[PDB]
């Protein structure tokens, strides 16, 4: 996250880290056994880390649970990034508490201008080497679909929205992939892509979760 | 070690990757092996 602020320990209790030795993607806890992340975060040997604040230091609220299943959306298109969503099942249910909590799925799509919380342990600078430790947060509005298409002509699908700022310096960034965009207490987005990060006139592009609720429910039920 | 194009970690050492470089992807918000 570039141009954001320190969240505070466990103030984003649905934020998880996908780990393979080291953190490599974010994700969102949607019930005690399931995490939502990006299809492009798919790889074998994932451990989910819940209750993290400082990702480098044990603070006492962590749960470390192996993934048992990783289910990429069956229409994920790695060429266009359409349908960039994955579900991960935990090998055992997480213990839910004030610091480890699920986030609700949306009941409708959010409108342009809706303010959202984006979070993660990604790079905090738009160029060069970052040294993140604690979870970072950014408040960012959903942009109009027309301004989104204007920023990325010929590249925005109906399963994406832009969120953030046109002026630069405030955005999600590398290492934030798969993490949450939450608006009014609902998970509306997944950190996906952009032209670099925090660049002028190139806001972040996010998977539009509201289009996947039935697929999410079906995948949970059948697995 | 992970092949070129594999996902890797901005927190991890260069030896994550066979190529010895784990770099930010230009588009996706992950790091990948050079
Ligand atoms: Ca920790
Ligand atoms: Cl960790
Ligand atoms: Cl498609």
């Amino acid at each position: 996250i570039v141009g954001g602020y320190t969240c505070g320990a466990n103030t984003v209790p649905y934020q998880v880290s996908l780990n393979s030795g080291y953190h490599f993607c974010g994700g969102s806890l949607i019930n005690s056994q399931w995490v939502v992340s990006a299809a492009h975060c798919y790889k074998s040997g994932i451990q989910v880390r819940l209750g993290e604040d400082n990702i480098n230091v044990v603070e006492g609220n962590e749960q470390f649970i192996s993934a048992s299943k990783s289910i990429v959306h069956p229409s994920y298109n790695s060429n266009t990034l359409n349908n960039d969503i994955m579900l991960i099942k935990l090998k055992s249910a997480a213990s839910l508490n004030s610091r480890v909590a699920s986030i609700s799925l949306p009941t409708s799509c959010a409108s342009a201008g809706t303010q959202c919380l984006i979070s993660g342990w990604g790079n905090t600078k738009s160029s060069g080497t970052s040294y993140p430790d604690v979870l970072k947060c950014l408040k960012a509005p959903i942009l109009s679909d027309s301004s989104c298409k204007s920023a990325y002509p010929g590249q925005i699908t109906s399963n994406m929205f832009c969120a953030g700022y046109l002026e630069g310096g405030k955005d999600s960034c590398q290492g934030d992939s798969g993490g949450p965009v939450v608006c009014s207490g609902k998970l509306q987005g997944i950190v996906s892509w952009g032209s670099g990060c925090a660049q002028k006139n190139k806001p972040g592009v996010y998977t539009k979760v509201c289009n996947y609720v039935s697929w999410i429910k079906q995948t949970i039920a059948s697995n | 070690c992970s092949p070129s194009g594999a996902i890797c970690s901005g927190f991890g050492p260069p030896e994550q990757c066979c190529s010895g470089a784990c770099v930010p992807h230009p588009i996706l918000r992950i790091f990948v092996c050079q």
